């Protein structure tokens, strides 16, 4: 109450900050002609 | 390959594999079925 | 038809012109994914 929340911010917060996201990778296919660097992105990883 | 390389690399080698198998052994070689995307380590890039 | 899917409207403008879906990508018939070129004796193929 003293910030204004409820535990449905709570919730919110706890899903969109504990979160394993795909982001896709650098240089996958289907490729542009002439490309060398093949890696993995990264965003999110769940909190440990 | 190894860690990193692309797909359009890794076809240069496969190209080389259907080539040499092509010539040096047209003999007895029938057909090569060249797949430049999974081996048996594992899927990838850098595998064929 | 990919011509059916490029005439998806997006945005109408303030001056009232439309924001097209080929205005902003290129809508093409493809494959589910890309991860496997599959060549026999050289050539684009598919199988069983």
């Amino acid at each position: 109450n003293k910030f204004q929340l409820t535990p449905v911010d709570v919730i919110t917060a706890i899903k969109a900050q504990n979160a394993q996201v795909a982001a896709g990778q650098l240089g996958g296919t289907p490729p542009v002609k002439g490309q060398q660097l093949n890696a993995s992105i990264i965003a999110q990883t769940r909190l440990t | 390959l190894p860690a990193g390389a692309t797909q359009e690399r890794t076809q240069k080698v496969l190209n080389e594999v259907t080539h040499y198998y092509l010539t040096k052994e047209k003999n007895n070689v029938e057909s090569v079925f060249a797949f430049n995307g999974f081996g048996f380590a594992g899927r990838g890039q850098n595998t064929g | 038809s990919t011509e059916e899917f490029g005439k998806i409207l997006l945005k109408v403008n303030q001056d009232g012109s439309r924001v097209l879906l080929r205005d902003v990508a290129k809508i093409e018939l493809g494959g589910e994914n890309y991860d496997i070129i599959a060549e026999f004796n050289g050539q684009p193929a598919s199988g069983l």
